[PDB]
């Protein structure tokens, strides 16, 4: 493939450098149109700008925790963080969610990397071994109240259990309602006029649900989990202007108030270098 | 003797000349057209008013002057109250279509002035408020009247910042939508075709509005000395290819 | 049973890993994909889609007005504007090339940069942009300029000129967060001759500046951008 | 060798090796030609 | 192959053991051109001589440690070794170093082995199971401040969660600018006055994060990590004087002054056997 | 699941051995080589290049 | 002995994997199948017979 | 496989929606036995409601 | 591949694709048609 | 059998087996013949 072809000298009534931006269009305009050129090839593909590969390595998507102690006397397992959930989003962490968010639609399956490590911050004899069980709700399901409760018994749900300081690994198709996510929307639920406004509104796939299966040992146990999610087999479809503001909120466009000014101010003129 | 400058559209029962185009755009390459069955899903036969909704409606016109920010509309919106159109609109389930926007500013060989006429799939507004806040419905519906961008904060409405394009995105940026400028030493008028971009074959035409029409000035109005320091904007719009379907009592919506 | 040892990095997780996982939804069937105008491939499509510069970066909060840059009736031999090419910082750095190229590690190619004109029809005006290659300073007036690569562009009915920043280089790559060895020139503008307003007109005229990338650009090793952050994980 | 039933199952996709930009850079309704006069 | 071929008696006009060194070549004299040889063969093939072989090992290249404790109240975890950095260079390590500066361009592609092993110098109930997290933040990247940054996320950078105690292993492509990494350089970043001179303007490919992803237990643990590179398909150009003197800083030549004779003292005469 | 023992050395890390490994920049593409003179391949081919020996050590 | 590397995942238990294992009693067998009426194959089979609603809820 | 077909309008001797519950079968009606439908395609194949999925995890 | 010697070590079985619902929903002695009377 | 699609994650290369050492021991420009004088 050719990078630049050779070119040279030019007198012509046929100018490719005067166009007219006013039409929307980009006209191709190359190096050799104006300068004198000599050839030169690519020796490249654009291989690592594929949208599979731009949005298909795992990032950090959440972290949540966890803790084993004895429930006696407590009345609120979720509260003691006896057992948790995250109620499944990937407009949490801002990492991604930039990425993300320079498409529209998008579609693709997910494969999760789990990773649990555990914590003793407070004198213990030793490490306890832990294993995790991760429990996936799906949104009109009986949902875990307790830390050893008959939902846990996960009869139609599929769990995963994996030890603390390993790793749990799995792929999910693609579980969109429609035929790609949609990664903005500009209508609500219904016709209300309170009704919410946003995504927020349509990514409601339910949350995932951990715990520590083990009883409670004499010390406490911290247990921290983090979700990674990669994207694998990536369709993406209508690109738009990047992120410039800070975030504020999991599904909604709006940025805070009194922001800073995102464009950098010259240190001197419009002149300067 | 065909110049990219003069064209004519013809749709319905409505004609539109323009003897200084600057070509027209079709978003993203595509024209639109119906919606073919193996795309399909609900088994209902859907109704193709045909030239009794695919004509030009005529929105009010606006003002720019040399204060104005730039103003929004949303699509079918806009058109919630134009002939048939809107009452095919409020009488069925769900609905379809694209359009062929028109956007006009004449002046005089005197004038300066640059407009960014450009269309945004699935415009999610901000709240100014920050936070989590919501953007009421009422707020998103502004119907024939639009957003107008240099109006005030209200409560429950959008944020209304030029440079951050309603969403925390910069104006710069806006031209990686299907766009066109108006720029009135060059062009009087802007076109766009819109296809039906959704991630659904047919959705809600109240409940959902699938594209923002955005007129910005980005170089500000300059007129001729002593000359009115202002020029009216008109938008006239027609929906193309569109389709009815599940059709019953009638729609009640907020406000 | 099959005797195996196995090698160091085993149990390793490496975010950029590409294998097999068993699907926790056996069976499970997808909506079926309809057909949506617009999808991407690359992110070399995209970023050959040109965008407003803010080049009139002086101001002190971000403003519509940091797209124009201004210009001046009867100014004859002066300078319009200047900048550096380190396309990941400074005016660049908002464009959607920037934020692009903000995403890799190293950049190669060709450059797009083209001016619309927006004074009245009855204006006129001869305006020298200047490329300078890396290796000397910013031109400080039009005969230094001059002497690099540069295009007349006379102002007319065709609204926008194009300039191209040819890629001159020795190393084939450069990096995209701003180095020195690295680095690649200037871009200057000048009056030819003057921009002249006609009768009842007046005061300063505007132009919009554009970037894109050439077919020509190559970008490679992804990474961070240093464009978005957070302190605490968002919630609803 | 795929070791699963499913398809969410395999690797990464392989590159699209598509490549179009003038649905973004020429959605205009009439072709220009690059050297032909931008408006006529 | 014949490593000496049989040669009898000479008496001739033609002797190919005088010649003229100030030509500069090494004319290709052997046994048989000078004394009565047999023939013997070579059995032999010079395998482990290649380049390839020759840094085809791994080498050890760098030592760091991080440890766990509670952050509560530092104000500079970088500091505190809350987390640490490699500005990965490979003038480090002398041992690989002189083996490398054997040639003038190098080109290959790296195999990295990260061990991690931990200590508890005082006093601690139990060894606790820590899991590392070494993440290449490419230059123009946003740098760990903390040591549970947003930046931790990598969402676009490579990153490896292995166990303390366990090794990591991956490898990477030649990531070099030019087409081979240049062991020397004679140049500067520009025509300036003060500008650094060396290769350690050239070598600027930023830096490696290591982290442990664990919260601190009750005890303070001590992470040292070790990473070894092994170089894969080897290209190297222009052999050069193997280096005499002592090293004294990452990419640049110098010695250190009043160093001591290189070359062993005779205990004798030139005469001496 | 296909059924398998593992043997001693499994775990090692051994400076010398030779095996594959994952990619960290999967899908980068590295410069072209460009052709530069003097191409080593073997130690054998440099010490047949004759160097000076500091014979006089006396000092 | 084969050179092997294990991945992220190894030793989870999922409950819906679908994999091989052993047999407890090897060599054992079932007893024959007879024909039975009845057989049901999919779920969507079954829910396409009517039911009757308790449409008048409002005891 | 088609979900529906396409059908139209209809003024028939042959009336589908009519029956007699008492047989104790549940006649196979479809929508296009009494509104006018358009053709659409299943798209899918029931893969999930398999016995052996049901009761397989 | 089967590992293992037994059958009952094998993995799941593969979906019936069988699909007959008539069993259930039309156990009629005299065949109903559609559009025709129900009682004659 | 590579495992991995990169090529920079292949074991070590194999040998040169090239081995030329005229480039560094004989450059000269008028080729020398062992056994004819140096110096004509
Ligand atoms: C946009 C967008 C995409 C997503 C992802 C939605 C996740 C779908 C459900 O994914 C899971 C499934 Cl199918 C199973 C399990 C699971 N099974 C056993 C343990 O966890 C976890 C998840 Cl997140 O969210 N917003
Ligand atoms: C000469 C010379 C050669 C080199 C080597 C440069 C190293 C390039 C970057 O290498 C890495 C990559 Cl691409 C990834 C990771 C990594 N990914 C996940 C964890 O570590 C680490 C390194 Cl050193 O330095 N001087």
């Amino acid at each position: 493939t050719v990078a630049s072809i050779s070119s040279g000298p030019k007198h012509t009534q046929k100018v490719p450098i005067l166009t007219a931006n006013e039409t929307g269009a980009t006209m191709p305009v190359l190096p050799s149109d104006s300068i004198e050129t000599r050839t030169t090839y690519m020796h490249f593909n654009g291989s690592e700008t594929d949208v599979e590969c731009f949005l298909g390595r795992a990032a950090c998507v959440h972290v949540t925790e966890i803790q084993n102690k004895d429930a006696t006397g407590i009345d609120n397992h979720r509260e003691a963080k006896l057992f948790n959930d995250w109620k499944i989003n990937l407009s949490s962490l801002v990492q991604l969610r930039k990425k993300l968010e320079l498409f529209t639609y998008v579609r693709f399956d997910s494969e999760y990397t789990i990773l649990a490590t555990a914590s003793q911050p407070d004198s213990a004899n030793y490490s306890s071994n832990l294993v995790v069980q991760a429990m996936y709700v799906p949104p009109g399901a009986p949902n875990p109240k307790e830390w050893d409760d008959y939902t846990w018994q996960s009869a139609s749900n599929p769990s995963v259990f994996f030890k603390v300081g390993d790793t749990s690994r799995f792929s999910v198709p693609y579980v969109g309602l429609a035929s790609a996510y949609n990664c903005f929307y500009d209508g609500y639920s219904h016709d209300d006029a309170e009704t919410q406004y946003g995504i927020t509104v349509l990514n409601h796939m339910g949350s995932m649900a951990f715990r520590i299966v083990n009883e409670h040992d004499e010390h406490k146990t911290l247990v921290k989990i983090r979700v990674y999610h990669r994207a694998k087999h990536v369709e993406a479809w209508i690109p738009r202007a990047p992120r410039a503001l800070p975030y504020t909120s999991i599904g909604r466009t709006n940025y805070p108030k009194n922001t800073e000014p995102v464009i950098k101010k010259r240190k001197g003129d419009i002149k300067s270098y | 003797g065909y110049s990219d400058r003069v064209q004519q559209i013809t749709l319905g029962n409505s004609t539109i000349t323009t003897q200084e185009a600057a070509n027209a755009v079709v978003c993203y390459a595509e024209w639109p057209e119906y919606l073919p069955d193996v795309d399909a899903s609900d088994v209902n036969k859907t109704s193709k008013p045909d030239t009794s909704v695919c004509r030009f409606y005529t929105l009010d016109s606006k003002t720019w002057t040399t204060g104005s920010k730039g103003w929004c509309w949303k699509l079918p919106d806009a058109l919630k109250d134009m002939g048939v159109f809107g009452q095919n609109m409020f009488f069925h389930s769900l609905g379809r279509s694209g359009y062929t926007v028109h956007v006009q500013c004449n002046a005089t060989k005197f004038h300066s002035g640059c407009l960014l006429v450009v269309v945004i799939p699935e415009h999610q507004l901000a709240s100014h408020e920050g936070g989590n806040v919501s953007v009421k419905y009422t707020f998103t519906h502004p119907g024939e009247r639009g957003i107008d961008l240099s109006s005030a904060n209200e409560v429950g409405g959008p944020v209304k910042d030029v440079v951050y394009n309603m969403n925390g995105t910069l104006l710069g940026n806006l031209l990686i939508f299907p766009h066109q400028f108006i720029n009135l030493r060059t062009n009087n008028t802007a076109t766009i075709v819109i296809p039906y971009i959704n991630s659904v074959p047919i959705d809600s035409m109240t409940r959902h509005n699938n594209v923002s029409l955005m007129v910005i000035p980005i170089a500000p109005l300059t007129v001729p000395t002593g000359a009115t320091p202002s020029l009216p904007i008109t938008v006239t719009i027609a929906p193309m290819c569109t389709e009815f379907s599940g059709i019953r009592s009638k729609s009640i919506v907020p406000q | 049973g099959l005797p195996t040892t196995t090698l160091p990095g085993s149990g390793q997780f490496l975010t950029t890993d590409d294998r097999q996982s068993p699907s926790a939804l056996p069976n499970y069937e997808p909506t079926p994909r309809i057909h949506i105008p617009g999808k991407v491939h690359n992110l070399l499509e995209i970023i050959q889609v040109d965008t407003l510069i803010p080049m009139n970066n002086t101001h002190t909060k971000d403003e519509v007005n940091s797209y124009l840059i201004p210009l001046n009736a009867n100014r004859q031999n002066e300078q319009v504007f200047g900048t550096n090419l380190f396309i990941g910082d400074g005016v660049f750095k908002t464009t959607l090339l920037g934020e692009i190229v903000q995403y890799y590690t190293h950049w190669s190619g060709s450059l797009r940069f083209s001016l619309m004109y927006t004074g009245p029809a009855l204006s006129s005006a001869k305006l020298i942009l200047a490329y300078t290659p890396p290796g000397a300073r910013g031109p400080q007036d039009r005969r230094e300029a001059m002497l690099g690569t540069h295009v007349v562009w006379d102002i007319g009915l065709q609204s926008t000129i194009v300039m191209t920043i040819p890629w001159t280089s020795g190393v084939q790559f450069r990096y995209t967060d701003p180095d020195t060895y690295t680095s690649a020139g200037f871009l200057s503008c000048w009056y030819q001759t003057s921009l002249i307003l006609p009768p009842e007109t007046t005061g300063q005229v505007y132009l919009l500046s554009f970037i894109s990338a050439c077919p020509d650009f190559k970008l490679r090793l992804m990474k961070d951008t240093q464009t978005i952050s957070q302190t605490v994980a968002l919630t609803e | 060798i795929n070791y699963y039933k499913d398809a969410a199952s395999t690797s990464s996709a392989g590159q699209s090796l598509s490549m179009d930009p003038s649905k973004f850079t020429e959605p205009v309704k009439d072709l220009m030609l690059k050297g032909a006069p931008a408006l006529n």
